């Protein structure tokens, strides 16, 4: 009644990994001498990767052995060394609050500095964007040219230093970019403004991408990088031509639509083995960048079809069918972060389609925004609670199979129905 | 058939410093006057006062820092000498299972558990006045000190079997065997065979209980073979016990268990190093005034509660399982 | 001359007295008359002995605890380590 798994231990140099067939129905007290005399103080036991080591009383069958199973040594867990009583307060305020790394030191200062100059770009940015809107003045795009000159270089200078200074400042610079690249060729606010402002925001996105050492901060730029092509490209659309009767909304939804479903291409675009945990790290990132793009170009236009009242029903249902498109692939995607993202494109969608009731001064379809995002909360607090429905290992084959078949048919639907809504096919 | 053992010495734990520490007295609480205020609307008061009081408080800690190190010290060779009942299975290989010498001071001393070390350091403070009022902070604080630092906490114990010669537990039909198990394989884990050995008196010995003694070296007389156990001192009745025992007792020690609480027990002293072990149905419930030796043990759930007039003497038990002391005896028969 | 260890067959692991320079092909319908293809010894994770082989001369030792497997088809299977 023999089982064969594979025993790992490392407390020497290194760790030795070995095949082996133990005997079950033994309680593993009478095991351990083996694995202990074979693989090589405190007693020790096997233990699965991740959990508490196995009481010796218990065999290998009574708590769960699989044939090929990954078995580590380790120590028996026990119990705590007697934790210390003191009588004056005073010295039980002084030696039980050591365990606060409370020292205030040259380490503290250095995000306290850090934190300080973001917040100094940003309220910058704030300050000079609302007087330049809130009033008529020229020198608020004065200091705000001022302000993302001097995060770029400064990005740029302290890049081979800190590395990790480079990169938070780099990514808090593209929303002065934003604004100084938005600000130029002034008009009222313009139609070709937001494509000056995406094309520096996405030039300066593969600037920094381009130069930015390792990861932490590739999914954000690859992200706001394809975003800023998407805005690019529909405002060139937008700006070289006069129609603009709702054509930009579907276009970006399309957009969307296509950097989703054309992710995986897309993402390895961008692309001894040895530095392979960096490279796939890497490429995740690339991957949860688009799909944040997938999103946000997928919601950007999703409210402009949306956006003025008494809009066509077409726009009305693609909205829709682009967002249950866009959460029904919430299955596909290894990663936690692309599931996430695909997942919270539909709440994304609701609290913009209720900041864009707000803005317009709408006001009745908003609290119906409000009601669709409580249904989006409370189909997820079902979800949450009892954690049976949404699991696949619980659903059968073929109904998952007609499940995976409506959401190839669903986003599907809503290219034609764009390609009506616009007059391609009314003409 | 078994090993050879080689008795290198013993390895010295970090030892305790048995002294006297003594602590200054509190001040003698002096008379402040009230601050008679025409010399106080103007800006030995309560700030020189003050001043003193913080002056002891740092006494105080430094002496408390000096009695923790003192406490730290005792636990950790109380940790180094009574291991948790799970260690000593990594014991009897390594250069540590023959060790406990009759010079080092834990010498047929078992592990019963973990309670409150008395903490033998002194800590007398040099109080000589005569009942001159102490100072209402300091004296407090000494007082506090005095009473929460001179008990250590939960630290291992020990039933020391050289000096009780009868130890007669008391209570559930397994549960005290199970302590018994316990500190009969921290004797045996510890000691030579030639230093002490064991004997045993059971009616279903050999039974998946007590046949766990099979395996014991210990359990061994000197020149006789007896077909494959060289003595078996386990037996089914106590006076064939003890004629089994009568060349081996008449210094090497031994420590005799018996099961039955009836068919005579103590029928082999009532001597003069040999220490019977002993379970009994039920208490004596006017014992006169019982001697220091030979004390009465009840095992409860996890306290093994002593007869003092309940004075429970160990605030959480040792309990081993009966396939634990198994492994215990199946790797301690390699060696000799 | 004997060694007392415990066998393992299905467990409850037996304790013979198994003698030193004596072949197994007496041995082993012995353990199996006494616990309970050929049989053989074996250590707990380990090869089989030889089967006219003697206990001493592999070296087993009081409180070892020795197993009964089958006979495997020839390999020893010795192990390889990927450290």
């Amino acid at each position: 009644p023999i089982v064969r798994v594979a025993v790992l231990a490392a407390g020497d140099d290194g760790g030795r990994l070995t095949e082996m067939a133990l005997p079950s129905e033994l309680p593993l007290r009478e095991i351990l001498p083996a694995v202990q005399r074979i693989v090589q103080p405190v007693r020790l036991s096997l233990a699965p990767i991740g959990g508490a080591p196995f009481s010796l009383d218990a065999t290998l069958d009574t708590v769960g052995v699989v044939d090929g199973d990954l078995l580590a040594l380790q120590a028996v867990p026990s119990g705590p060394p007697a934790p210390r009583i003191v009588e004056d307060i005073a010295d039980a305020a002084v030696i039980f609050s050591e365990a606060r790394r409370r020292q205030w030191g040259p380490t503290h200062i250095a995000r306290g500095a850090a934190l300080a100059l973001i917040g100094l770009i940003l309220v910058g940015t704030g300050l000079s964007v609302a007087h330049r809107v809130i009033t008529g003045d020229l020198l608020g795009q004065f200091i705000v040219s001022g302000i993302a000159l001097a995060t770029v270089i400064a990005a740029l200078a302290v890049r081979n230093r800190s590395a990790v200074l480079a990169t938070s400042l780099a990514v808090t610079a593209l929303v002065p970019v934003a604004a100084a690249f938005a600000l130029g060729v002034p008009g009222d606010f313009g139609a070709p403004n937001v494509l000056l402002a995406a094309a520096g925001v996405a030039a300066w996105s593969l600037i920094s991408m381009a130069g930015s050492p390792d990861d932490r901060g590739i999914a954000v730029f690859t992200a706001t990088a394809v975003t800023g092509v998407g805005v690019l490209l529909v405002a060139g659309a937008a700006s070289l031509w006069v129609i603009s009767s709702d054509v930009i909304g579907c276009a970006l939804v399309l957009l969307g639509l296509i950097v989703t479903v054309q992710a995986a291409q897309l993402s390895a675009m961008w692309a001894v083995l040895a530095d392979l945990p960096r490279r796939v790290r890497v490429s995740q990132a690339h991957q949860t960048g688009v799909i944040a793009a997938g999103v946000l170009l997928g919601v950007a236009g999703s409210v402009a079809l949306v956006s003025s009242a008494n809009a066509s029903p077409w726009a009305w249902y693609i909205v829709v069918a682009a967002a249950a498109g866009a959460a029904l692939r919430a299955r596909v995607w290894d990663s936690a972060a692309c599931k996430a993202w695909l997942l919270g494109h539909s709440y994304l969608l609701a609290v913009a389609l209720l900041v864009a009731f707000v803005i317009g001064d709408r006001y009745q379809a908003a609290l119906w925004a409000l009601a669709a995002l409580a249904v989006l909360v409370l189909v997820w607090i079902v979800a949450a609670l009892n954690p049976k429905i949404a699991s696949p290992d619980t659903y059968s084959l073929p109904m998952r199979r007609m499940v995976g078949f409506l959401a190839t048919g669903l986003d599907a639907s809503l290219i034609p129905v764009m390609a009506l809504l616009v007059g391609l096919f009314s003409l | 058939s078994r090993l050879i053992f080689e008795h290198q010495r013993r390895l010295t734990p970090p030892t305790t410093r048995k002294g006297t520490i003594t602590i200054e007295p509190p001040p003698q609480l002096p008379r402040v006057v009230p601050p008679s205020l025409l010399r106080r609307v103007l800006p030995m008061r309560t700030e020189e006062v003050d001043a003193e009081r913080a002056d002891y408080l740092r006494y105080l800690s430094v002496v408390r820092d000096n009695v923790r190190a003192h406490a730290a010290e005792q636990r950790a060779a109380l940790e180094w000498s009574h291991p948790e009942p799970e260690v000593l299975a990594t014991i009897p290989g390594t250069r540590r299972q023959w060790e406990r010498d009759p010079r080092d001071r834990d010498f047929l001393v078992l592990r019963a558990g973990r309670h409150d070390v008395p903490l033998d350091a002194a800590l007398k403070v040099k109080d000589t006045a005569d009942e001159i009022d102490l100072e209402p902070v300091a004296h407090s604080a000494l007082r506090g000190l005095l009473d929460v630092q001179r008990t250590v906490r939960d630290a291992p114990t020990g039933l020391d079997v050289a000096k009780l010669a009868r130890i007669t537990v008391i209570g559930e039909a397994d549960e005290a065997r199970a302590a018994i198990r316990a500190w009969i394989a921290q004797a045996v884990t510890w000691h030579d065979p030639t230093m002490l050995g064991v004997a045993l008196a059971a009616p279903d010995l050999e039974s998946g209980d007590w046949s766990w003694l099979k395996w014991l070296p210990h359990v061994d007389v000197p020149n006789e073979a007896d077909g494959v156990g060289p003595a078996r001192y386990l037996t089914t009745s106590t006076a064939e016990l003890r004629e089994r025992l009568a060349p081996a007792l008449a210094l090497k020690h031994l420590l005799v268990v018996l099961d039955d609480p009836d068919a005579d027990p103590d029928d082999i002293a009532r001597l003069t190093g040999v220490t019977v072990i002993h379970r009994t149905t039920e208490l004596p419930n006017r014992e006169q005034y019982p001697d220091p030796e030979r004390p009465i043990l009840r095992v409860a759930d996890g306290r093994i509660e002593r007869w003092q007039v309940w004075q429970p003497c160990v605030d959480v038990a040792d309990a081993m399982s009966a396939a634990e002391a198994a492994h215990i005896a199946r790797r301690l028969s390699r060696w000799d």
